[PDB]
């Protein structure tokens, strides 16, 4: 989709011209700080379940009723158990890629889009999701840049969460 | 459009799973090659204007039906178009360049050019060895050993062949 890359081949085409020197220097940047964001988004890619199935309780726990209400929109059903937990798992799986990609462009053109018909139409709580966001947010245990860059695109999704 | 880091993902994706270490490693490791292709991207994009002047100097020589009247390229008018049309196709490379992916480069440009020449009775055969011309020009000039930090770039050397290549296909 789009990567500070794309980014840059853009402007250059849109323009008719050669890459600019600054163009350059920008995905030298990009891969400067790339490092730590790989490196970070291996670890989350490693703590999956770990975080999945974590903040499914926080989300389960802090909203009860969607384990009773009945409704197709709740979890009170092993589908809307395992729904509610395909999608916790989409989201992370998401912010990873936003890392290995150096952007939030693989967020916007997948889950970003239409995120608002979506929650609507199937009448899903955009909190339900910044809940278990903020789980991950403070349990994926990451320090130094890494958890930086990951706080990062966490932040970004909340932002279009609300 | 996409990059070697996106074209990743995209399939990644599709599957609807996340990097395999494989895959983790394979773009570390570009990013570690990162250097290499800047210094690429740049050298070419450097001398863009010598690179044609040069392969065209080459392909007209080679072939000289296109210069005499009548020839697709005759008259100042369509040498220019000629031109243009390579520097052109040579732009987009660069970005696939950049990119370490193909895409840009055929969606934008490679996408029906085929029949674009066919259409305008421009010989897809002759368009293909003008590419070819530039690939070796672009090729020497990036890989030049004096005014660079000696290290291997073979690899990155092919990738860039095979760019190339791979318009100079979508044509002839
Ligand atoms: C294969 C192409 C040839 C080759 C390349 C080679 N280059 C480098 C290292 C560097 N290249 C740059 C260039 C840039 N960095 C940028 O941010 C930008 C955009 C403005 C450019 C153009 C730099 C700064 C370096 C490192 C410093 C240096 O010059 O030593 C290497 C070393 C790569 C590395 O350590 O990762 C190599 C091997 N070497 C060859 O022998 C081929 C002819
Ligand atoms: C979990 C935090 C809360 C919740 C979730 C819940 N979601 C659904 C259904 C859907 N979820 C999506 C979301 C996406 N589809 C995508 O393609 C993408 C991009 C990668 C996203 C983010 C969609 C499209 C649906 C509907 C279709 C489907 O089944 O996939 C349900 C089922 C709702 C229904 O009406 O059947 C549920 C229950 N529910 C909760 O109780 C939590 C608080
Ligand atoms: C030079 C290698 C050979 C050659 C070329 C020649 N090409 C044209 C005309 C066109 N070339 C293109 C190609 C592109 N236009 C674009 O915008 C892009 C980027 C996406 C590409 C790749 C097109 C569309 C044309 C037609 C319209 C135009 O001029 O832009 C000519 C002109 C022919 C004429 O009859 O006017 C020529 C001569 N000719 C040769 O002999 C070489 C083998």
């Amino acid at each position: 989709m789009k990567t500070p890359i794309t980014e840059a081949i853009a402007a250059a085409d849109t323009q008719g011209r050669f890459l600019s020197n600054t163009e350059l220097q920008a995905v030298d940047g990009r891969f400067k700080r790339a490092v730590a964001s790989m490196e970070a988004a291996r670890a989350l890619t490693n703590n999956a379940q770990s975080l999945i199935d974590g903040a499914a309780q926080a989300v389960y726990q802090k909203f009860p009723y969607t384990t009773t209400m009945q409704g197709s929109q709740y979890a009170s059903t092993p589908e809307g158990k395992a729904k509610c937990a395909r999608d916790i798992g989409y989201y992370l799986r998401m912010i990873t890629y936003c890392l290995v990609a150096g952007g939030t462009g693989p967020m916007d053109e997948y889950l970003i889009a239409g995120l608002s018909e979506i929650n609507s139409t199937f009448d899903l709580s955009p909190s339900w999701y910044i809940e278990a966001l903020k789980y991950i947010k403070a349990n994926h245990g990451l320090t130094g840049q890494a958890a930086v860059e990951a706080n990062a695109y966490i932040d970004y999704a909340i932002n279009a969460l609300s | 459009m996409l990059d070697a880091f996106a074209k990743v993902v995209a399939q990644a994706d599709a599957r609807g799973e996340f990097l395999t270490n494989a895959q983790f490693d394979a773009l570390s490791n570009l990013v570690k090659e990162g250097n290499k292709r800047l210094d690429a991207v740049n050298r070419i994009t450097s001398n863009a204007s010598t690179i044609v002047a040069n392969a065209a100097r080459a392909l007209f020589a080679e072939q000289p039906q296109l210069i005499q009247p009548g020839g697709n390229a005759y008259t100042n008018r369509r040498m220019a178009a000629c031109l243009r049309d390579m520097e052109i196709i040579l732009r987009y490379v660069t970005y696939a360049i950049l990119a370490g992916d193909s895409s840009v480069l055929d969606d934008r440009c490679l996408n029906g050019l085929r029949e674009t020449y066919q259409a305008l009775g421009t010989p897809g055969s002759s368009v293909a060895v003008a590419i070819q011309k530039m690939k070796d020009a672009a090729i020497a000039i990036a890989n030049d050993p004096n005014g660079i930090t000696p290290g291997d770039c073979s690899a990155l050397m092919s990738e860039i062949a095979g760019y190339f290549d791979r318009a100079a296909a979508a044509v002839a």
